[PDB]
């Protein structure tokens, strides 16, 4: 019956940056979560604990930002340079994201 | 880098020229005063709209 | 004094918005709009001078309206009762014998209210004073539903109040209350709300009671620097919910009310003062009075009269039901928590 | 407005490339290929018993 749980789910799309693993380094494919009343039961007769300490990532993730970059720029005087600053402040701003 | 190139053209591009067109001051406002049936619709059976 | 849980420790100081709001205004710039394109004391008192400077270099905090009144100690006792009780102001009783001559229905003894009030002045002396709430419970104690805790109210009043024969003050003022409804001068026409106790000043035969006529309770600096805190206490006979008796168990701010019940019979007239806690509109309250108290409706013009007393601002309001000590007497007392006082006017019968 | 991003913790598995010679079934075949089969009419295989 346990073997049915494990095989009922089709694997998922995501591939994580790091992978929870053994001491040996073998990867870990998923998580049973039960009450403790059952866990005690299973660990006697129906299973064996083949590792004790596991390796787990620490840092969270972050995101890469490619956004819509908008401007509202105060302006004093109207000329090409003052206007080209718009084009300039764009590049300045898009230069910042990278 | 590509987008900079485009800003480099409109920076370096020829800006404005000198053209004959009638400019009338009405109120305080300047105006192009224009009738196109010469420069365009002349000698073409397209009716002047 | 600048600890390092900073974002809360600066938040309790009254923020970063006031710094950032003064940043675009005042920190920058020349804009707004510009051109275009002597061994023990001193330094003990000397740092106290600097504490005044610490009082002056700086200065949420809710507001109040404290009130004081020079109050005779016949009916109420602000020494016997602790800080945090209800209080009740009165009209001046020289209007009592004339209004009873015009508001009492024909065939009723209009001389009775002037006589019953006159016997009280000679019984507490063996001038518009103040009625404390606990004193009022033992007066109307002979009309209640829970009669044993009304005797617990009567157990400490006869032993802790200042005066001679405090039980004779009770049984005469309860006779005054039976003369109120009989002469149709209803007690809500006389009893006016005066704010909750914070402190009082002792003097012979009179006391100067301070109270909050409008505002919250627990952050008044009581005078005691160790405890500027005093919870609101109510005896168990008067505390009536409408969340349990009407199955309204939802969270929300709970209002506090005073309610009189009137029974108009031939020389057997009841009075009951209740404190009603509710989640209701005050206009959505008279229908709830019809459901409960229809017994005094038939025996009688309405049987009920009520006014606002205060608001608990809690989402889930918290009440206590304990047995405190007034001297040596254990009284089942409903202790309320977090009360913001806002008074109002009574509602009519005739 | 609109927004965009990309994770750095998890990457997909788009293709699952299955080769027939990775399978256990490839014993039962004799996988010899023509690059010219469509040009062929009836081909024959002989047996001598």
């Amino acid at each position: 019956w346990l073997v049915d749980l494990t095989t009922a789910t089709q694997p998922s799309v995501a591939v994580p940056r790091l992978t929870h693993a053994d001491t040996r380094g073998r990867p870990v494919d998923g998580v049973l979560v039960t009450t403790a009343a059952i866990k005690q039961r299973l660990l006697q007769s129906f299973l064996k604990v083949e590792d004790t300490e596991a390796d787990v990532p620490v840092t969270y993730g972050e995101m890469v930002l490619n956004g819509a970059n908008l401007v509202t720029a105060l302006v004093m005087g109207k000329a090409v340079r003052s206007l080209d600053d718009v084009g300039r402040h764009l590049l300045e701003m898009q230069e910042e994201q990278l | 880098e590509a987008n900079r190139e485009t800003l480099d053209e409109l920076e370096s591009a020829p800006q404005t020229t000198r053209v004959r067109a009638d400019l009338v001051a009405i109120g305080d406002r300047l105006v192009f005063l224009e009738a196109l049936e010469k420069r365009i619709y002349a000698a073409t059976n397209v009716p002047y709209p | 004094t600048k600890p390092l849980p900073t974002a809360p420790m600066a938040w309790a100081e009254s923020s970063p918005r006031e710094l950032a709001g003064h940043a675009p205004l005042r920190r920058v710039l020349r804009p707004p709009i510009a051109r275009r394109d002597t061994r023990a004391t001193r330094d003990d008192t000397e740092q106290a001078v600097d504490k005044i400077l610490r009082g002056a270099r700086r200065a949420g905090a809710p507001r109040y309206h404290l009130t004081r009144q020079v109050t005779l100690t016949d009916l109420c006792q602000p020494n016997a009762e602790r800080a945090g009780a209800l209080l009740l102001a009165l009209r001046h009783p020289t209007d009592l014998p004339h209004l009873a001559r015009h508001r009492a229905p024909p065939g009723r003894q209009t001389e009775r209210l002037a006589e019953a009030w006159g016997q009280l002045l000679e019984a507490s002396a063996l001038r518009a004073g103040l009625v404390s709430f606990n004193f009022l419970v033992a007066a109307c104690a002979a009309a209640y539903d829970a009669r044993d805790a009304a005797e617990a109210v009567r157990a400490h009043i006869t032993t802790n109040y200042g005066g001679t024969r405090a039980g004779a003050r009770l049984d005469r003022f309860s006779e005054c209350l039976r003369a109120m409804v009989h002469t149709h001068v209803f007690p809500h026409e006389v009893m006016r709300f005066f704010g909750g106790l914070v402190s009082w000043v002792t003097q012979d035969e009179l006391a100067s009671v301070t109270a909050v006529c409008s505002g919250p309770q627990e952050a008044t600096h009581t005078g005691h620097p160790g405890r500027p805190r005093s919870a609101v206490t109510i005896p168990a006979c008067a505390f009536v919910d409408l969340d349990a008796e009407l199955c309204l168990g939802g969270p929300g701010a709970a209002f506090l009310y005073l309610v009189f019940t009137y029974r108009q019979c031939r020389d057997q007239e009841l009075c009951c003062v209740y404190v009603v806690k509710s989640q209701l509109p005050p206009r959505g309250l008279e229908a709830a009075l019809e459901r409960l108290f229809g017994r005094l409706r038939i025996t009688n013009c309405t049987y009920a009269a009520f006014a606002e007393l205060g608001v608990m601002p809690d989402d889930s309001p918290r009440c206590l039901h304990r047995t405190e000590r007034f001297g040596a007497v254990g009284v089942p007392v409903v202790i309320l928590e977090g009360v913001v006082w806002r008074p109002g006017g009574w509602r009519a019968c005739a | 407005d609109v927004e965009f991003d990309a994770l750095l913790g998890s990457y997909c598995n788009t293709l699952s490339l299955v080769r027939f010679l990775e399978l256990g079934l490839s014993v039962a075949c004799v996988c010899t290929k023509f690059p010219e089969l469509a040009y062929m009419n009836e081909g024959r295989v002989q047996f001598e018993v």
